[PDB]
RNA sequence: GAAAUUGUUGAAAGGGAAGGGCAUUUGAUCAGACA
RNA sequence: GGAAUACUGCCAGCUGGGACUGAGGACUGCGACGUAAGUCAAGGAUGCUGGCAUAAUGGUUAUAUGCCGCCCGUCUUGAAA
RNA sequence: AAAUAUGUAAGAAGUCCUUGUUACUUAAUUGAACGUGGACAUUUGAAUGAAGAGCUUUUAGUGGGCCAUUUUUGGUAAGC
RNA sequence: GCCCUGAAAAUGGAUGGCGCUCAAGCGUGUUACCUAUACUCUACCGUCAGGGUUGAUGCCCUGACGAGUAGGCAGG
């Protein structure tokens, strides 16, 4: 016997339940993916700063 | 008929009362309650909440999370609250003296705030000392540090602790877990 | 049997404006991208690396790295009830400027300045748009204009 | 419904290109203001580039009769639209006041033609000066010298269901 | 414990809004305007009766 | 203890005496305000006819809409609208101030709701009979001036009547002071919808759309 | 010594099933309130 | 030329008839009317009078009348089938 | 080349001044990042609403569907 | 336009029925009326919520809400 194949039916009425959420946005993001030159040279700059903001 | 923006009938998530049935725990609250409603003091309405907490939401702070608190700039005098248990640790040595106010402490815990020369203090005692909370800290434990929690959010990719009964090399080690046979997790 | 490609559907989507073909013009090659830019995605269908997937056309983000040739934009995607963070590598020829930041950008100069002649007269300040408000009273004259009445037309077939 | 005639002036919204636009007018006739003004932008967006979204109203008032009292024949000229096609007509109406011709034009159109209100644009409403300008037999009847005629069989509406005599006609 | 309402139940229309007084006392639910005598111009009429 | 009632009681007493002869200038003051502005309007009028102008009236800023559709089988846009302006509910009713920020939620809106230009006779009779108000949550009757001063005081709008003022005028705390107010749940008219059927625009056979003028016959048979 | 099921007696109803619901009439019956 | 009237709208204008409801239970509140002392229709019904004091109201039940009611249980997109 | 649908934006996680850090990058003390210190909170930079927002764990049932409007494919069509 | 012809099926029969002809038909307009578990006001049950206050599962004040198979929880 056949039946049915595919409908769209009902999901986005399911989807707006508890759905459609938001990004969860977030100061200093994840840096996945940023070039590792200029990660490798960020990681001494901000060690740089923060000596100096200690030794006052 | 109504077109509700809300579920109806919806009940607060949150806890009115502990539910222990410890007489001395309900005691413990009808004070607080009472401190809570008839003074302004939010520190009593943060132990009132704080009463009713379950067991996973009470973890016990150890002595050293005591002391290390003490030396916060100028927290050196206040007295410390934990509602909760308090636990001794022997890894720090020189431990200062203050005041405690928990439910319950450990024997090592009381015998390590004595023999420094502090005190040990119940929250009723506490509370007829800082009838609104003066100069108290209060301490949490570390909650997100059981042992259950490794295993929440297990995914592809998710960095989590698989449930297991047993552990070590050809348990669950296998094709997922590396390059080499299929794929990687 | 059933066909869904990377490009499955892009044949007008790709296809390159009626003639503007051919070389790409050296401005989009000397524009210049921060990371936190906002960026237009437009696949450019004559440059086949760094290219958007069909999806993304359109679609804008912001730029969260900055390479060789290309920028990586963040693009928030929904799959399911949530949106998930998509991070995409593109290169300029697929990029451009967002002017919508462009307007907000000098509005806060222009409230800036506005919020400064104000407080250097200390006066009001109402920096927040108000939309549009119904409308005002007016006495529209009849000098010059005397109302030319109309009438509705009877049917009548041109053909 | 009850009709009545209304008065609709109207222009285009004034820009600064070209302020001072120029002035419509339309004689309407509807039931009420809030349809009028409709039917004024609904004939004008037939003869002209406006929407009432582009254009405003600018002034709205009734037109009471001239003369309520005086008999008069009215020629009527309207574009209709029937099931097969659209057309246009010319009929007369022997009536006390524009508004009460123009309500039993609407009746006709329904009744013969099978023409509800949506479909009818009326064209002109002219009263007739001279008669024997009167071009409609069913109007001519009536403008003889010393017009009399009776109403036979008469119906006398009965009050109660039970009458105790015979009905009678006569009149 | 009871809703009542100001438009009836004078007792209350006072309670809210005195004035109420004032008003009932000068009127001025009727209260006739001043008689102008400004009569529409000539094109007004013209274009009013027109066709 | 005996002697200090009479303090704070012959205190508040006076204060409620000062508060009281303030709501009565106040009024006296509304009352001119409205009885100037339409006299104004009228002899504007007059005076653009006297001089072969016609004189066009300023846009109405409010409108008064209530729901006359069921809650069933009504599409999600519009349905959204209808909660975002607090018609939940058949025969519920609210006021908007008119920008085409919001005259995009009347269009959207329109099948389902008739709407209008409400008079001060209307706003009044709504605000005394069925007026309520909006205190943590809890939808409270209007029945004394401190309950409205209490909340809407901060805006002004110590008093029943600045609120309907501050309604009727539009104006600064429009936004609150109409936000103050719990939606208006009406009866069905009494005497009918005046049409057989009701859901077809008020130009085609009454009920749903705006009947300008109309909404206030309508709100008057159902309040 | 229950139920199905049956005899007698007593009350009742019944123009092609019976039984149900709301409501009152009628008949039968019965509780509740004062020294 | 001077009115009237219709229409539409407003009155914190006055008034006749009917219906359902009487929650609450010392006092506290907002008021109104008074020169005043007081009074009130102002944060929920009191006053006056009559009959009965029992199957009368009422409950139960059987019957009768009006309108209404397909046989449950299950599978099913769909069951009185 | 519409309509309806659709992406992004409407600030304190912002804006401006000053001038620290670095192995990156520049011919260059240039830039790129991330900072110290100073300034600006009334309307805190459209509307509406908001009856609260956010977050975690855990587990039932389901995974034969069917119908109406409009869009719409196969079929002469169908209660297909 | 309405009316007629065009217009043939199997038990006896359905504008729902009766019946209706300046309709009880067709087109259209105007009112008045009838009545849903829906709207409005009150009383009551319950559910949720907010607030007060020393049978504590307590007492009190206030508002909103009430459909349900499969299913989950809860009080009995
Ligand atoms: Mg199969
Ligand atoms: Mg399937
Ligand atoms: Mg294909
Ligand atoms: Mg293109
Ligand atoms: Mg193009
Ligand atoms: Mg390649
Ligand atoms: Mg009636
Ligand atoms: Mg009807
Ligand atoms: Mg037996
Ligand atoms: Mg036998
Ligand atoms: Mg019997
Ligand atoms: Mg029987
Ligand atoms: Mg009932
Ligand atoms: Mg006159
Ligand atoms: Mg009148
Ligand atoms: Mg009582
Ligand atoms: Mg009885
Ligand atoms: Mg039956
Ligand atoms: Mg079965
Ligand atoms: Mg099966
Ligand atoms: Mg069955
Ligand atoms: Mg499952
Ligand atoms: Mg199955
Ligand atoms: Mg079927
Ligand atoms: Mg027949
Ligand atoms: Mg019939
Ligand atoms: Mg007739
Ligand atoms: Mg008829
Ligand atoms: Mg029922
Ligand atoms: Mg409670
Ligand atoms: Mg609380
Ligand atoms: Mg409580
Ligand atoms: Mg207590
Ligand atoms: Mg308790
Ligand atoms: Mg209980
Ligand atoms: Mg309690
Ligand atoms: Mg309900
Ligand atoms: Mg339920
Ligand atoms: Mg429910």
């Amino acid at each position: 016997a056949k039946s049915k194949n595919h409908t769209a039916h009902n999901q986005t009425r399911k989807a707006h339940r508890n759905g459609i959420k938001k990004p969860k946005t977030y100061k200093y993001p994840s840096l996945k993916g940023v070039d590792p030159k200029f990660r490798r040279n960020h990681k001494h700059a901000l060690h740089g700063t923060a000596k100096a903001l200690a030794a006052a | 008929g109504i077109d509700h923006t809300s579920k109806q009938h919806k009940r607060s998530g949150h806890r009115t009362a502990p539910k222990s049935d410890n007489v001395y725990l309900k005691l413990l609250v009808k004070l607080y309650t009472f401190l809570a409603r008839r003074t302004d003091a939010p520190f009593n309405k943060v132990v009132l909440k704080a009463l009713f907490l379950s067991k996973i939401n009470r973890p016990p702070v150890s002595v050293s999370r005591i002391a290390r608190a003490l030396k916060q700039e100028g927290a050196a005098n206040k007295t410390v609250v934990v509602v909760g248990t308090v636990t001794d640790d022997a890894r720090i040595f020189e431990f200062p003296k203050t005041t405690v106010a928990a439910l319950r402490f450990t024997a090592g815990a009381r015998a390590k705030i004595v023999k420094a020369g502090g005190e040990c203090i119940t929250l009723d005692q506490l509370a007829v000392r800082a009838p609104k909370g003066q100069n108290t800290l209060i301490l949490r434990g570390p909650r997100n540090s059981r042992e259950a929690v490794r295993h929440f959010g297990m995914g592809p990719h998710k960095g989590k602790a698989p449930r297991i009964l047993s552990t070590g090399r050809k348990f669950e080690r296998a094709r997922g877990r590396r390059r080499s046979k299929g794929f990687k997790v | 049997g059933k066909s869904h490609g990377y490009r499955s559907r892009t044949r007008y989507m790709f296809q390159r404006d009626f003639r503007k073909h051919g070389a790409v013009h050296l401005s989009t090659y000397l524009k210049v991208y921060k990371v936190g830019d906002i960026v237009d995605i437009k696949a450019n269908g004559s440059i086949q690396k760094g290219m958007p997937h069909k999806f993304y056309q359109g679609k804008t983000g912001v730029v969260y790295n900055v390479t060789k040739s290309s920028v990586g934009v963040i693009i928030n995607k929904m799959v399911g009830n949530r949106y998930l963070e998509k991070r995409l590598n593109l290169r300029v020829e697929h990029i451009k400027h967002s002017k919508c930041r462009q307007e907000f950008l000098e509005r806060v100069k222009a409230n800036a300045a506005k919020r400064a002649e104000a407080k250097a007269q200390g006066v009001a300040v109402q920096l927040k748009r108000q939309p549009a408000q119904p409308r005002e009273s007016r006495i529209v004259s009849t000098e010059g204009n005397v109302p030319q009445t109309l009438a509705p037309v009877p049917y009548e077939t041109f053909i | 419904a009850h009709f009545k005639e209304y008065q609709v002036i109207g222009r285009r919204l004034p820009t600064e290109s070209v302020p001072e636009p120029k002035l419509f007018r339309m004689r309407i006739f509807a039931s009420n203001e809030v349809i009028a003004k409709s039917r004024y932008w609904y004939f004008l967006q037939k003869l002209h580039k406006v929407k009432k979204a582009s254009g405003e109203i600018v002034s709205i008032n009734q037109i009471n009769e001239a003369h309520p009292t005086k008999v008069k024949n009215f020629g009527v000229w309207v574009r209709y639209d029937s099931r097969s096609g659209t057309h246009n007509m010319y009929k007369e109406i022997r009536d006390v006041s524009r508004v009460a011709a123009v309500e039993t034009l609407y009746q006709d159109m329904a009744a013969r033609h099978r023409a509800r209100f949506r479909s009818i644009h009326i064209l002109k409403v002219a009263e007739i000066e001279k008669t024997a300008d009167v071009k409609r037999q069913y109007v001519k009847q009536f403008l003889t010298k010393d017009l009399k005629f009776p109403l036979p069989h008469r119906v006398q509406k009965s009050t109660k269901t039970f009458s105790y005599k015979r009905p009678s006609t006569f009149y | 414990v009871l809703k009542k309402n100001p438009l009836k139940n004078k007792q209350v229309l006072l309670r809210l809004n005195p004035y109420a007084k004032v008003f009932a006392a000068e009127k001025l639910g009727s209260k006739k305007a001043e008689k102008t005598g400004t009569k529409p111009a000539a094109v007004f009429t013209e274009t009013l009766k027109h066709d | 203890t005996a002697e200090q009632v009479a303090a704070e009681r012959a205190a508040r007493k006076a204060a409620n005496k000062e508060k009281r002869a303030i709501i009565l200038e106040r009024n006296a003051a509304y009352q001119k305000e409205y009885e100037t502005a339409e006299r104004n309007i009228i002899q504007a009028k007059r005076d653009a006819k006297a001089a072969g102008s016609y004189y066009v009236e300023a846009q109405h800023k409010l409108v008064f809409v209530v729901r006359i559709k069921g809650i069933n089988k009504i599409p999600p846009k519009p349905r959204k609208v209808l909660q975002l302006l607090r018609l939940t509910r058949i025969n519920s009713g609210t006021f908007v101030k008119v920008t085409k920020a919001t005259l995009e939620l009347l269009k959207l809106i329109e099948p389902y709701v008739a709407y209008g230009y409400p008079s001060y006779s209307t706003i009044r009779q709504l605000v005394y009979k069925r007026g309520f108000g909006k205190i943590n949550k809890q939808r409270v009757p209007l029945s004394d001036n401190a309950i409205i001063e209490a909340n809407l005081g901060k805006y002004g709008i110590l008093s029943i009547d600045d609120l309907i003022h501050e309604i009727i005028t539009v104006g600064p705390h429009f936004k609150q002071a109409n936000n103050f107010l719990w939606p208006f749940k009406l009866s069905n008219p009494s005497g009918g919808w005046g049409v057989p059927r009701k859901f077809k625009h008020f130009i085609q056979g009454g009920s749903f759309g705006n009947r300008e003028e109309f909404i206030n016959k309508l709100v008057k048979s159902m309040n």
